[PDB]
Parts: C-alpha cells; structure tokens; sequence
C-alpha cells in the first residue's frame, strides 16, 4: 500500500517526480505566486520540455493539440486566481470533444481559503461543470494519490479534462510519512469486478448486432471520434468495410479515421455534410454507430433523423446499433435497439467472426453513386476578373500538401473556413485533423497547431484559420517562435465573421449587426512576432505562393484574401431533416449577390 | 357512487425513485445537484442519508417523466466518480417515509385569518374580528375550551396517521409525523383549516422491503 | 375558504415568533451528595448551605436501599467557582463520603407533582379564589354574573362542562406522561413525574382550569449513558 | 402591477428597450449563433453604443474600466459556449474588486439544454461562485424582470458582477401577454420589517463610534475603495481629516480618494505600501476602517497587525472602528470594537458634527512627518552611466500628464509596474486609478483603459502596463482604433516577469523558472494594428518621448526599456508584520546584483 | 443498542429543527428580581 | 419544503468557535435567494432526525 520514495521531498519535488512516473514529457503552463513551490522544483528538469505561452488559454489549447496529435494527456500547470480562470475555456472545450488533459492550478494556502484572499477563486466549484472530475489536494500525503487518480480518469472510458487544485502550503511542506499511491475508484474500479454479468452480457449484444448486419440490405457505418481513441481503430474499421462491403461516413471529429478516396467513403455527414451521406442515412435500414454521440449538428431534425432505419426497426428488419464506451450517451438522442457497451475498437475486433462475408452490393450501392454525381460538393467557381475564394484555396492546399511527402497534420479555427477545410480536404490518415467541434472555440487553431507540432516535430502542421478565429489568440505567435515550432499559419481573409454573416443572410435578411471586426495587418503582425509573413491577393498569385508557404522552414504566416458572404453548402438548418437540405445554385447566389447589395446599400 | 368516484386529468404524470450510493468526499452534494440542474430534470427531492458506514453516503432522488428520460438521469449520475451505483426503486416494493413538523394554531380559523393579514405587509380586518368565533367578542372560558377542543381534534388526526404531539403551548401545538409523501400531504390538508403556523417537510427516504409477498405462489407459479 | 401564507409574510412571522435570549449564560447546577445516615445529617447539610448564602432551589434526601446510606440531589445557581466552593464545603463534612457534580453530565431529572384541579370552569375558580382572599368587594357579584358560570347555567350543562374539562386535563396529563388518580364530583387529582421544566410547562398549561392544591417537591437525579454508534466512537482525533 | 409595453416585441427587442430603461449608453460584447436573435434587434440601435473587441475576455475587462470611470454598470453581451467561458476571468475580477457589471451570455434553446448541445455550457453553474447572482431566463415573460433584478443587485450594497443567460428560443419568442416589471428581492422583505431595529442599531453605534474618536490620542483614517462608491465620498473623507485632524492611509483600490498633497496623507499601506503608512497603522490606538476589507496584502501578518490599537482596545482607550456595507466582511479577518453597517459616506455624514474638531496633534503628526523624512519611497535612482530605472518613469510621467490641463485616468496591469505606478504617482481627484487587486489579472491594463475612455471621451486615459501583462491582451489593439478611443499605452519593458523574479530572488535563490517570455517587436506590432508606436532605449530620449505620447492625437504606444531585476520596496512578506518591512539599501542591492550574476552566469 | 443484532442496511437523515418556547409557571416568571 | 409557495427551509449544523460560525451565518444570509438565516444555538429547539 504505502510508498517510502517521497519521504523528505516537498510538494513541488513530488510533483516533479510524479510527472515522469505518469510518462509525461511535455508541460504547458504559466508561472505565478501560489504555484511558486512547484515551479522551483521543475526548474531545469531533465524530464519534460516546458512550453511558455503568453496567455493561460494558450497553454490549455496547446495541451489539447498535444493530446489530439500524440495521444498522451496534455498537462497544464498554471497559478491560482486569474491563471486558473483563463484555462476554463480550454477545459470546457476538451470536455465537449472528449480530449484527455490534466490541469494543475495553483491555490492560496489552506489557511487562507475562505477569506476572499489574494488571487483566490473557487476553481473547483467553477470547473466542476466543465471537467470530468476535479479535486483539491488537502495535504502532501494525498498528492501522489490525487495525481494518479487524475490521469486515470482523464484517460478512462471517454477521455476528458481533470482539475487538480494545489495550495501553496501543500506544495511547499515536506512529506515525512509513507503514503498510498493507489486507491480504487468507487464508480468503476471495484464495480467492474462483477465482470461476469457484463462481459457475458455484452457478448449477447455483440451476437445480436452481427446478425442484424448480415440481415441488413442498406447498412450505413456511422463513425465518430471514438474509433480514433485506439491504435488498431481505423484498421478494424477498414476491415469491417471490406468484410460486409458497407459504406462509411464520419463526423467532423471522425475525419481521418477512414480513407476518403475509397469508393465506400460517404465523406462527412451532418449539417454542412455532403448530400450523399445524408441521403444514405435517411434511406438506410441499419445504422452502425461507432464512436459517435449523434450531435445536433449531425442528426439535424431528430424527428426526421433516419426514417427508414426506424421503420426497419419496427419491422424487425433493421434499426440502429451503437458502440459506446459511456452508457450515458446511449439512448440519449436516438433510441438504440441494440447497444454494445465498451471500447468500439475492442468490440469490432470480437465481432468479425460473427459477420458474414459479402462480395458486392448492387442496387443500393449504385444508388449512392447517383447521389455523388447529382449532388456533389459544389460552389461558385473562379472566373477571370473575380477575386479568390476559400473552396478553391483548400482544394489546392490539399494538393501541395501531398506533394511534400511529409506527415500532414491540419488544425482549424471555427467558422465557414472550418467547414470547407473539413470537406474539401482529402483525409486518409488518423489523427491528422484537429478541430473544435463540440464547443467550437475561436482562436483554437494557432495554439493547437503549436501543441501538435511539439508532439510531432517532423510533421507538417498546418493551421487553417479565419480572420476572426485568428486575431483572437493572436499573441501566441511569439510562443511558436520561442518554442521553435515550424507551424504553417494560413488565414482565409474574407474580412468578416463569415459563419455568422451566413446565418444573418439566410435567417435575418442580410442584416449584419457588429459582425465585422477591424482586422490588422497580418504580414506586419508576423514580422513583429518574429516570423516571416506572406500574403496572396491576386488569383494567379495563389498557386505560385502556395508552395513557398509550405516549403518554408520554420514559422510562417499567409494571408489569402477571399470572396465574401459565400454560404457553406449544403446546409441543414431549421426543422429540416437530412434529406431536406439546401445545395448550391449559381442562379440563387447571383440573386443573393444583388439582394445583399440592395438591403445593405452596397456596404457589403 | 358515480358522482363521487375519482377521475384523472389532462397531461398525466407518474413518480420515479432513484437511490444513489456515493463516496463522502468533499463536494458530492453540489456535484449531483448541479448535474441534475444543468440538465433541467424535474427533481422533487434529494435527501442525503448517512449510512452507519465509514465514508459512505446515500441519496434518494424523486423524479417524474417518461421511463427512458429518467433512465438518462440514472446513467448521468452513475458516471460521476464518487458514485458507487444508482439503483432504481420505482418498480419495486419500497418504504418511502417523510418527516413533517408543524406548529399549527389552536385559536381557529378566525384568528388565523387575522394573523396572516397582520403579517401581510382596512375594512376586512374589522369583519374578521367581528366574526362569532374569533378570540375577541368571546368569553375567556369558551376560548380555553376551544383551544383544547382544537388540540384534541388535531391530536386525533395525528394519532390516526401514526404521528404524535411533541409540544403544547398556550396558543399552538407542535406535531410530528413520519409517513409517505402522499400521506404527509393528506395530513397537512386535513389539519390545514386549524391554521398552520410553521412547517417543515424532510423530503423522502426510501428503503426496499425484504423480498416477500406470497407463500403459495413461491414455487407454484409455473410461469416457466 | 382557508387562506394561505404569503412567501414574504411567512418569513416575517417566523422571525417575529423567534424568541429573544430568555436565559442566563449560567446553567442549572446539580450536585449529588453521598452521605452517611447519622442522626442530624439533614440539619447540618442544610445549615452549612444556609449559613454561607447559597441560592439553593431544592435538596431532596433519597434512600438507596442500602443500610445507613442516603443521597441528596442539591440544585443551586451561581458561577462554577461558587458551586465548586459549595461542593467542597459539603464534602468536608465527616458524614459525607463525596459530592458528585452533575452540572455537566447526562442525567435524568425528576420532580413529582400532585395537584387537584377544578372542573367547574374559570368562573367558579375566580370566585373561589376571591372568597378565600377576604381574610385578615363588589367583584363577587361581577364574577357570578359572567356567562359559563355554574350559577348561570342549566343543570344539564356544567355536568357536560366538568367532563369536557376533565377530558382536556386528562389529555394534557396523558401527553406529558402523567395520569389522573382521583376524580371528584367537582375536581380531579393528577400525578406527573418528569423534568422540572416539563413540570413547569404542565403546571402552566393546566393553570387556567384552576389549581386548588399543589405539591411539587424537588428534583431527583440519576446519570444516563451517552451511547454513540461505532462510526462515531471511531471519530477520535 | 404589470406592464404591457412589450406586447408584440421579441425577446431581443425587449432587451434593446431595457437598455434605455436602465440608462445604458454603452454595451460591450461579441456576436454568436445562440445570441443572434438579440443582435438582430440591436442592429444599428439608437439606445446605446457598441464597442466590438475580438476576444470576449477583453469585452469583460472593458466593462470594468467603463464602470470604474463613470460609475455605471458595465454591460457585456456575448454568445454561449466558449464565448461565455471567456468572460469568467473578468467576472472573477469584478467579484473580488467589487465592480458593477451585468453579463448577458447566450444559450442553446431550452429544448436542447442538458443534451450536450452545440456550444452548450453550464454557465449558470460555472459562474455561480464568481457572481453575486445569476439566472437563466426560461420564458420571455421573465426577461424584463430578470434584467431589472440583475442591475439592482449589481448596484445594491457592494457592487458586483451578475450573469443572465439568454437562450435562443427565449429571445426569439414573442411576448403576447402582460408581465410583472418590478423586482422581487427577499432582502427587501427583511429590511422593511427590521428597518427601525437596524436604524436604531446603526445610530446608537455611531454615537459610540464618535465617543472613542474623541478618546483617540493617535488615530489613523484607514480608507479603502468603499468610499469611492459615492459621489460625496472623498468630499466627506477630507472633511473628517480636516475636522478631527486625522492622518489618512489608503489601499490600492482606494487610491485617489484622498489627495496626498494634503499634509495629513500617509497614502498606500500594505505589502508594498510606504513604511510611513505601515508604521502609522502599527502605532495607532484607534483605526477607523472606511470601506476596506483587511486584505492579506494589506495586513501583512494578522497575528501582529496594529498592536497598539489592540492594546488601546483592552484598555478602553481606542480600538478599531469599521464602516462596512456588507456584514459578511465584519470580523472575518480582524476583530473590530465598533461596527457601523451601511454606506460609509452616509454614515460619516451622520457621525459628523458629533465629533470634536481638533486644532493640531503636535506629537503624532511630528513623528509621522519624521517618518516621511527617514522612510520615503527610497530606490536606486538612475545614474547618467546606467540604464533607465523604472520607478522614475512613473514619477516623470506623473507631472507630464498632469500639466496638460486634462482629466487623467490611469490604468495598469499586474506586476512591479503596477506597484510603482501607485507609489510615485500623485493621486489628485477620485476615480482616476483603475487597476486589478483582488484577483490581480494580467492583461487588464489595455482593455480597461479602452473602456474607461468610452465613459470619459474628453478625459486622458493612460495605460501603464508591463510586457508580460500586455502580452496577454495585446490582441485588443485594433479594437481601440475601431471604437475611436485615443488610448495612451505605456510599456515598462524589462523583458521579464519582474514580480515573479523578485520572489524567486528572495525566497528561491535566484532560480528563475520560466519567467522570461519572448516579447514581440511592440513598435511594429502597433503599426500592424494601425497604431502609432514609439520606443526609447537611452535615458536622455525619455523626456522627449513622454511629452510626445501624452500630446499625441489618437491611439499611441510607448515602450520604455528599463533595468533588470528591480525589487519593489519596501516589502512586507512572509510571517513579518507591517512594521517588519524590508527597507531599501543600495549596498545590499549591489550585493544582490553581483551574487545574482554568479548564480546565473548570464 | 440494535448494533449487536447486525445492521444489514441503514438510512439516517441529517437533522431538522423546530423552535420551542420554554413554558414557566406564573409564579416562576413573577420572579423578576432584576434589581 | 414548507407549505408556502416558493419558500424552503434549510437546517445546517456546524462546528467551531462562535466567531467563525457567526461569519458563516452572515456569509449565507448575504446571498440573494435567501430571506434570513437564523441562529438556533443557545435556543430551545426540537431537534429531529429519521
Ligand atoms: C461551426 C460548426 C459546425 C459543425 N457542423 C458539423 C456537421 O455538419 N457535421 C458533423 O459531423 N460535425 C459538425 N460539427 C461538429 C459537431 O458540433 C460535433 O462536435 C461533432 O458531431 C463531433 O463528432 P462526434 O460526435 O462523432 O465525436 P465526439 O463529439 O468526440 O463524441 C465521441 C463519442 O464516442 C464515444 N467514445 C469516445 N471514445 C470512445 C472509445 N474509445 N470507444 C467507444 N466509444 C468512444 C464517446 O462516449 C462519445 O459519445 C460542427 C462544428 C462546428 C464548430
Ligand atoms: C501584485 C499586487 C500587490 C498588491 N499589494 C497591495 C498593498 O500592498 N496594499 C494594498 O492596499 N493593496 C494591495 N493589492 C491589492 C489587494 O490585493 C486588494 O485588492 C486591495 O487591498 C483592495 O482593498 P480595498 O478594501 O480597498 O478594496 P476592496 O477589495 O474592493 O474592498 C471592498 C470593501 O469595501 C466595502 N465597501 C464597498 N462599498 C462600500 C460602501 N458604499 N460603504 C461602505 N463600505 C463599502 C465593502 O463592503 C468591502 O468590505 C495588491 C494587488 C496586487 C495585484
Ligand atoms: N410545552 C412543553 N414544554 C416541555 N415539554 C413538553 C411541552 N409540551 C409537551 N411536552 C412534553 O415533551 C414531550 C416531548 O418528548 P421528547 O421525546 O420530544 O423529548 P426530547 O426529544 O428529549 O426533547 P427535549 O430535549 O426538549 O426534552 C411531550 O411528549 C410532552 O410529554
Ligand atoms: N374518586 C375515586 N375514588 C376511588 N377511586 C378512584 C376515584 N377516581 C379514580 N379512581 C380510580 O383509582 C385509581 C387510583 O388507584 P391507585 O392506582 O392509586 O391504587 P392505590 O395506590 O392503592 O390508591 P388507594 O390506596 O387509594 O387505594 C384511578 O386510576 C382510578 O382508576
Ligand atoms: C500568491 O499568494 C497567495 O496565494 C496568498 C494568498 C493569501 C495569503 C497568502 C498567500 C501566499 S503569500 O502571501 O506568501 N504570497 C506568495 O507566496 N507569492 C506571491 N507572489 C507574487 O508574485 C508573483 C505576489 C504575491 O502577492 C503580492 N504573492
Ligand atoms: C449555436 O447553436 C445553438 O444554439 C443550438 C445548439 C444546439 C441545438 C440547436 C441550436 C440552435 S440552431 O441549430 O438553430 N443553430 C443556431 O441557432 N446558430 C448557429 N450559428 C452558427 O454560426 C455562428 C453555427 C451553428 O452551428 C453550426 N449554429
Ligand atoms: C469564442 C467564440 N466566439 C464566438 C463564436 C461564434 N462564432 C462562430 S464562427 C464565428 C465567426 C468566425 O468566422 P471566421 O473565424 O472569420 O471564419 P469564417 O466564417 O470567416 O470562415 C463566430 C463569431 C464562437 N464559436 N466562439
Ligand atoms: C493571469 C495571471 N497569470 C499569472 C499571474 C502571476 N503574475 C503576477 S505578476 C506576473 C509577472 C508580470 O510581469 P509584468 O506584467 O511584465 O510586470 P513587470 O514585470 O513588468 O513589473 C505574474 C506572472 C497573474 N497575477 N495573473
Ligand atoms: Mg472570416
Ligand atoms: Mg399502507
Ligand atoms: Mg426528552
Ligand atoms: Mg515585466
């Protein structure tokens, strides 16, 4: 039970040793008063590479990017008060997308707690809603235990953020007593000891799931981010796609889990997903949900989500199969006929033997090919005299990225540019797309890119940001230079908050209210931050300057001016189902171009 | 019989009962309540009960809604790390008890109307104090008897419901009762005309009956 | 139609009914002497206390079914330094084994009251209390003129009031853990043993009926035992 | 009583009208999906102004400065999800320093709450512990009521932040029926019934307060930011120091309430307060607390704080009088002898004239003025053959900005520059010092400076910020040139985290663990943000740049390269009392300089 | 006292209260010796 | 839950000195959704538990 290794060490010295015992080699954070005894122990340590941002929010997002790329938990070490209240947004972001990270925040001495002390805040009470679990270490005796409990929960089931509040008197006092470093988690650890009623129960659901797959005539593989939380994840997904010959559609966070240039790829589904995947779901008799939580941005109208699959369930011919590691997300949005609790990858591997081999699907597999031709990704293409536009920019960037031969990791901000970078980029390798979907935080791109670069130094990390997403966490360019991270910062400058202007043009009659911030000069900004900044303005200046932006050795910025008020299509909004989408039409946009000039008065 | 027999109403509602086994770490109470409030659940009561076991608490959550909706709540709480398990007692023979302590006036309806209007801060004040059975314009002897007459009528109610009168003053009498919430409200409605000064309902504590109902149908069910 | 409390008016009534501190920071001191039953032990224990000016409330000599052994439950007020002084004075007496201090112990306090209570209502009692007062004036006609006075009621009434009052007194006595030991044609005798403050509460509730005679005696004491569970016994340090 | 003037209007349209009904002329915030129905209604509004930042944290800090400058509640209108969670820090700052503001955050539709919806966050639960009060508007009927409740609570008692969640389906819905408009506060129900009891309590305690005042031999007027929450605050403050002849010391947030040109001033006390004030408090027999909460940065050590005042208390000679608006802050740090609950200003006005005017306290003021002679703000003044010292930069700018004949509002960040800006600068006129103390948030300098000029466009705002602090919110530069705020930005660049390096040099053997960040080229950063940038390397260039910046029309940036590793003195830290301060000494500063190089090498 | 028999399962509430007014006889309250 | 609309009663038990517990009372009473927090110590009350 006990351990006599931390005898004589302070709370700081223990923390320094605990990080190496939890296999951590990268720590993001910002120093402070209430966290001084901890920083004094990590001073010039040979265990981890510390990264110093300019803002605590950056430290949290860099931890997210480090976790999305490497897979290992992102450690955040900040101070009390304001230093702890700034990492709230990164925690809420990681809590929405399920990103494994451990946040260590400083705290006033235990004696001063509850006296409205200097730099004091109820960090536990605040982060309680946006963390998987938080705790305040009351004594040095609990410190080695609380850390172990934090890292376990942060990576157990669906990964998430945990908060460890560290008082000054706790991290400064000297431990002089042998203490336990492992205790059973009352919720899962000792409860799972009744395995016979669970391991053999899920086996019944596995067999009933495979029988329904072999009975399926129009099966759609619904894949989320859950399949990426395992090494053999994407492989078993591809194997299943070859065993039963079923098409595969992925969410925003599920991109990269399946090859997109494969004939069985339905690309991305959802609100701004292709019509092929959306019509495939609405007309499917069986939907195999693997690692997805049926988000509002995916299902659209829940009352209209998969009417054919629901009908098949009533006839006992099909339905919905769900692979969840968290039972809380089962039967939350859609009613599941048969659920397979546990790891999706683990459950897929123990089902292959019960699945009949299929040679080729004819009728329905040829119908989705008609949808690929009739309803593909369409947009207003470029013409001589018109300025650049984002759709063609990502298209070309995806081509010059494969031309390199490197490992390409792509991060984005949040807006219209996020959607185009998601659909028009060809994803084929796992852990390549890192974006904020659940919370959709702006300014997430740049720091997530930095953190991802730390995880994979020999990888081409590209940040596809907007003018509004960027210029929010703007200061972190000085961190990319300081840390020495060769990141690629791209800005689709439409001089607007595009995603919001679209909703105002469609649902609020082109009435844009405070939707246009005043952008600075991004190439003079880069120079000030300490990295060369390029800029593309002309249409023929794109391709010739797109290779320079990638071949640049080190941190580089690129501003590409694009067309304005271009709506992301297709789109599923309002009470419209997945089959009631709105695709691209050159005539409608032509009218919307004149109507916008009329209502705004030629202002935009 | 046709005229008096009870009847339902538009938009029905049924009660669900959950039982949480949690670890007594710092917080907990704020965690479960917060998780249930951040998701807009109904929540009629919580009631944290202490087991006589070291570092182990127990909570009894009363809910209402469709069976699939309250099931979401169960899995939502069980996921919390200090919660050992969350058991559903809505489909099992259980013992639900609620503590209630009321003060209840002895001076009657007329004085109670006077007392409420007095703290509600005219002409109707005069009419109340001109009623026949107000303490005013009424002999001190009849007031004395009406005090004990009410005291007896209240006592008989508490006795029938299996309660007790724990305190008797010159103007009121504190009563105590531990029963089902559906029975607690019934008692509070019956003693309501006497005028309730103070009141306090604990919530709901649940403990399942030890599985036993039939003797001859134990093995002679033949349901298999 | 029965009215209901307002969200605001309810709060106002609570804080208004909430009593002010009606008690001193000092408490009820209880001392239990263990004395040898020698001729004149009672006169000297009392004399020692009376000659030194101690505010005693009761004495009560109790037999213990042991030969030549008695015990006295002394109740007094004053500071801890005064009570301890009073304690050491008594214990110094040679027929006294020891004087135990129960002022901070879980004990069982018991007074015994026997009182005859009139059943003829408040009017008759008010008349009777005025009649016996005139010893060693137009009120006697003012009282006998009031409603619900026996002389102003039919013979069928009063009989019906006497038993109604009897039922009320009995219900008061039963709730306090007492009993009615005698039922006269015009009165009744009750017997109650409980806490001195519980006796005082009973003698206040039954007061309006009219207390003809009364005998309260004093308080006896016997130590209880504070039993706590095995998880509260393990709450050391 | 119910209103009917909102019938037919949507929730967003109601919000727009509520701004005019609550006298709001400026609203900060950032658009979003769930807050769209509100922004659609305030489109080109004729009720108020809209300062649009580029980070929600900025808008929150802009509302704080807007509040401290004028005295009106700062309004923040952001969206749900991450847009709301970015307003947590300024709400925590406003909760500590007590800043009046009403934060309106968006929210997913009520039918989607509790389903892990897109950009859904438990804002009510998150911001619960850092707000005086919060609420989620369930129906459009409650919206006119909850707004009035929010603004009232934010202004009642001690001012503070309040949050109001606005779900999309609530702001999009149309009110079709009359609604209650006036608030329903339970605090009013208690104070109405217990009015006379409290009224007599505060008056009878004032009489006793005026009694011990006349018994004081060496009294000290200990003032906080509580006196600044009233127009006639500082006015009645100086008239008490004039009447009873009482020396006045003040806290960081109370600075400006007393013109230290007055011979009776002790100015700032505390951890980095002058030794004159700390000793005056320690040797005082009667301390009159006017709107202060006895922070740990102020008291130094509770065990040995004001020993002579505690002596006079046991002797009945003096003690501590505490003028407090919120009974929660009474006897939570130190125990007082007399409690006067209510507004400090209105309380002093009733205690006034019950006090005996004093001619002069010869012995007490003599030792005080003697303390100024031997214990002033002593520091290592720069020599012609040395780098620019940071302390003198403030003292230089203090007279330069003041002699412009304009109203000067000073805003700082958090660090050594924050303390130095409070020590040397002479604080004439109230509400001229806006900084963060209770929470101590970095990057608070620039946004608060911007918002402060929105409230006072004619006044000259100056931002004395540090390089590490400025690096947190340097993003909000192009928002100043969009809102038309000619803010003056000063950067005392020491190329390090001075406040931390100071502690690391005294308590951690000069081990500077990650306290040196890579600062960008500020002058080119300003030019990139469309802002006038200026720098100064040598000493002789400073006197020309300071006059060039304060007279510059429009937004301007000023960067001053200062010396390395300069500890703020005097310092009261550790388990030391206020009288046990670390005084300045050029010789021990020389030893600390030479021995630092040996332990570093660079 | 029930413990030795073996408590298999227990549910014990927190603690609620209702203010009581200590009644005293008219002779006891007449003792207003506040001289 | 009392028998009054939108009115609840909470009973709290604390440990510590009078100065610490009184502060706790003043800290809760200052909250917005509360009317008044009464101190029942040193007062004759009927403590109950189930
Ligand atoms: C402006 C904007 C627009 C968007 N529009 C769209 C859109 O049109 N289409 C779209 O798809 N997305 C869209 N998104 C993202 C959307 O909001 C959600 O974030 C998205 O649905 C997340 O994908 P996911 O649910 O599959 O993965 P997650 O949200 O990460 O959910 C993972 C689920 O899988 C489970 N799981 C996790 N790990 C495992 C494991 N190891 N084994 C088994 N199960 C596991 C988890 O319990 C969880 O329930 C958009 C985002 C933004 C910002
Ligand atoms: C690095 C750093 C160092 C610092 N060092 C010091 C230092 O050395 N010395 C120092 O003084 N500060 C220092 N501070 C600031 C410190 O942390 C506190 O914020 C500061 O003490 C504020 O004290 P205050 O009471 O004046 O303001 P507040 O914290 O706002 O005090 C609030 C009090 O004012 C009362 N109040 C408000 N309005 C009224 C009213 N109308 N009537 C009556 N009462 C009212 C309130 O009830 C409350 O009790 C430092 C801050 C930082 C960041
Ligand atoms: N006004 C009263 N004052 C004192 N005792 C009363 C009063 N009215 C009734 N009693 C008696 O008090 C008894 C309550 O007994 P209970 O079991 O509640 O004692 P308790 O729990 O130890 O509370 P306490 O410490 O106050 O005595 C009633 O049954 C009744 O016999
Ligand atoms: N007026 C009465 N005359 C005789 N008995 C009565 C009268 N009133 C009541 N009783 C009955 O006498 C009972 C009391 O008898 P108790 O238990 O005291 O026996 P006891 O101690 O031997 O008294 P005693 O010596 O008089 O017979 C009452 O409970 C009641 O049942
Ligand atoms: C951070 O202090 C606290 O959390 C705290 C709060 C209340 C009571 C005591 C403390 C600890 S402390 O007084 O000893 N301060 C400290 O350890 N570091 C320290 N570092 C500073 O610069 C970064 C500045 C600074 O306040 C001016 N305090
Ligand atoms: C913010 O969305 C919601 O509040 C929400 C959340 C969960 C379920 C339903 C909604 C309402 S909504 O579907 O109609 N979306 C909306 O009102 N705004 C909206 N704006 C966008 O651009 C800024 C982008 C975007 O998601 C892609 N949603
Ligand atoms: C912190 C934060 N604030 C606001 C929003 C709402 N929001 C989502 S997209 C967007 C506009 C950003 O558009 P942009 O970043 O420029 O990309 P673009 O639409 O132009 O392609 C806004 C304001 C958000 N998701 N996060
Ligand atoms: C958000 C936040 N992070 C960290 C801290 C701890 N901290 C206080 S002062 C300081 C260094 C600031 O130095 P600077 O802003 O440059 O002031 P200067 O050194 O120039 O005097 C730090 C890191 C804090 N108070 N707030
Ligand atoms: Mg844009
Ligand atoms: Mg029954
Ligand atoms: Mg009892
Ligand atoms: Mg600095």
């Amino acid at each position: 039970d006990m351990d006599t290794s931390f005898v004589g060490l302070t709370g700081g010295q223990i923390f320094n040793e605990m990080m190496s015992r939890q296999n951590v080699d990268t720590v993001f954070g910002y120093p402070g008063g209430a966290i001084l005894p901890v920083y004094d122990a990590i001073h010039n340590s040979d265990k981890f590479n510390f990264v110093l941002p300019k803002h605590e929010q950056g430290a949290g997002h860099m931890a997210e990017g480090y976790a999305r790329a490497s897979g290992k938990p992102g450690v955040v070490l900040v101070t009390s008060g304001p230093g702890a209240t700034n990492v709230v947004t990164p925690m809420a972001d990681a809590f929405a997308d399920g990103i494994p990270m451990v946040v260590f925040t400083g705290q006033v001495p235990t004696s001063a707690i509850g006296t409205d002390a200097f730099q004091e805040a109820d960090v536990v009470g605040i982060s309680r809603s946006c963390t998987k679990w938080n705790v305040m270490v009351k004594s040095v005796e609990e410190l080695p235990l609380r850390i172990n409990e934090a890292f376990e929960i942060a990576t157990s089931g669906r990964p998430g953020p945990v908060l460890v509040d560290l008082p000054k008197d706790v991290t400064a006092a000297i431990l002089r007593n042998p203490i336990p470093t492992k205790t059973t988690l009352p919720s899962n650890a000792l409860n799972q000891l009744t395995s016979r009623a669970q391991d053999e129960f899920v086996m019944q659901s596995i067999n009933k799931a495979a029988d329904l797959i072999n009975l399926a005539k129009k099966p759609v593989l619904y894949v989320g981010a859950g399949i990426l939380n395992h090494a053999d994840g994407p492989r078993l997904l591809k194997e299943l796609s070859d065993r039963a010959q079923i098409p595969v559609t992925t969410t925003l966070q599920g991109l990269g889990s399946f090859d997109q240039e494969d004939p069985k790829s339905l690309d991305m589904l959802g609100m701004h997903g292709c019509a092929t995947a959306n019509l495939a779901v609405q007309n499917a008799d069986l939907i195999i949900a693997v690692g997805a939580r049926f988000d509002d941005r995916v299902t659209g109208n829940i009352s209209k989500f998969a009417p054919e699959a629901r009908r098949a369930a009533a006839e006992g011919r099909g339905g919905i199969i769900h692979f969840e590691v968290s039972p809380k997300n089962i039967n939350k949005v859609v009613q599941t006929q048969i659920a397979v609790e546990g790891d999706a990858t683990t459950n897929l591997g123990k089902m292959m033997s019960k699945i009949f081999p299929v040679k080729e699907r004819s009728e329905w597999f040829a119908q989705i090919n008609k949808w690929k031709k009739e309803y593909p990704y369409a947009y207003m293409e470029e013409t001589p005299g018109s300025k650049i536009k984002p759709q063609t920019v990502i298209k070309k960037l995806s081509k010059v990225a494969n031309d390199t031969g490197r490992h390409v990791i792509v991060t984005t901000g949040v807006g219209q540019h996020q959607m185009w970078a998601a659909q028009h980029w060809t994803w084929r390798n796992p852990h390549t797309f890192i974006t904020s979907g659940g919370l959709g935080t702006m300014g997430y791109g740049l720091p997530a890119a930095i953190g991802a670069q730390v995880a994979k130094p020999e990888s081409l990390v590209i940040d596809i940001d907007g003018d509004a997403s960027f210029n929010m966490t703007l200061t972190e360019l000085s961190s990319a230079v300081q840390a020495g991270t060769p990141v690629k910062i791209l800005i689709l400058n439409n001089e607007e908050q595009g995603m919001v202007t679209q909703w105002q043009s469609l649902f609020y009659e082109h009435r844009y209210s405070h939707t246009h911030q005043l952008n600075p000069d991004f190439i003079k900004l880069a120079e000030a931050m300490g990295l060369k900044g390029l800029r593309v303005k002309k249409q023929e200046e794109l391709d010739a300057k797109l290779k320079e932006f990638v071949s640049t050795k080190g941190p580089v910025l690129l501003e590409v001016e694009v067309d304005k008020k271009v709506p992301v299509l297709p789109m599923v909004a309002g009470g419209s189902g997945l089959d009631e989408f709105i695709n691209f039409d050159p005539e409608v946009e032509r009218q919307q171009t004149e109507l916008r000039h009329k209502r705004t008065g030629g202002k935009h | 019989i046709i005229y008096e027999t009870p009847a339902p109403s538009r938009q029905p509602r049924k009660q669900h009962v959950l039982n949480c086994l949690v670890q007594n770490e710092p917080g907990v109470l704020s965690r479960v309540s917060g998780t249930l409030a951040a998701r807009g659940f109904n929540i009629d009561s919580l009631v944290v009960c202490n087991t006589e076991v070291k570092d182990l608490s127990r909570m009894t959550i009363v809910l209402q809604g469709q069976d699939g909706v309250i099931e979401q709540a169960r899995r939502q709480i069980e996921d919390l790390v200090p919660v050992y398990a969350v058991l559903d007692y809505t489909n099992s023979e259980i013992i639900k008890r609620e503590l209630v302590m009321a003060r209840i006036s002895l001076l009657g309806t007329e004085y109670f109307e006077d007392l409420l209007l007095h703290h509600h801060t005219q002409e109707l004040v005069a009419e109340i104090r001109e009623k026949q059975f107000h303490p005013a314009n009424l002999p001190a002897s009849e007031v004395l008897r009406l005090k004990h007459e009410h005291l007896n009528d209240i006592t008989n109610l508490t006795n029938n419901f299996g309660g007790r009168v724990v305190d008797i003053s010159e103007t009121s009498c504190i009563v105590e009762l531990s029963a089902k919430p559906t029975r607690i409200s019934a008692f509070l409605k019956l003693v309501e005309p006497f005028g309730v000064l103070e009141c306090a309902r604990s919530g709901m504590m649940a403990l399942p009956r030890t599985p036993l109902k039939t003797s001859t149908e134990e093995a002679a069910d033949e349901d298999e | 139609d029965t009215p209901s409390w307002n969200a605001n008016s309810a709060v106002s009534s609570i804080i208004y009914e909430t009593p002010a501190p009606s008690r001193q920071p000092r408490k009820q001191h209880v001392l239990n002497c263990l004395v040898q039953n020698e001729p004149g032990v009672l006169s000297r224990v009392s004399g020692t206390l009376a000659a030194r000016g101690f505010n005693i409330d009761s004495l009560v000599v109790c037999n213990t079914e042991v030969k030549d052994l008695s015990r006295m439950t002394i109740v007094l007020q004053g500071q801890d330094g005064v009570i301890e002084q009073a304690r050491r004075q008594i214990e110094d007496l040679v027929p006294v084994y020891a004087v135990l201090d129960y002022t901070n112990s879980e004990i069982i306090k018991r007074e015994l009251v026997m009182a005859r209570i009139s059943l003829l209502g408040t009017e008759y009692f008010e008349d009777l209390l005025l009649h016996h007062h005139t010893s060693t004036q137009e009120l006697v006609a003012e009282i006998r003129e009031k409603q619900f006075h026996p002389a102003n009621l039919p013979a069928s009434e009063v009989l019906r009031l006497k038993h109604e009052h009897l039922n009320d007194i009995t219900n008061l006595t039963n709730n306090f853990g007492g009993r009615v030991v005698d039922i006269s044609e015009t009165s009744c005798i009750v017997e109650l043993s409980a806490k001195p403050t519980r006796i005082s509460a009973f003698l206040k509730l039954v007061e309006p009926f009219g207390v003809l005679e009364c005998a309260r005696s004093g308080m006896m004491a016997l130590p209880r035992t504070p039993l706590k569970t095995s998880t509260e016994e393990a709450a050391d340090e």
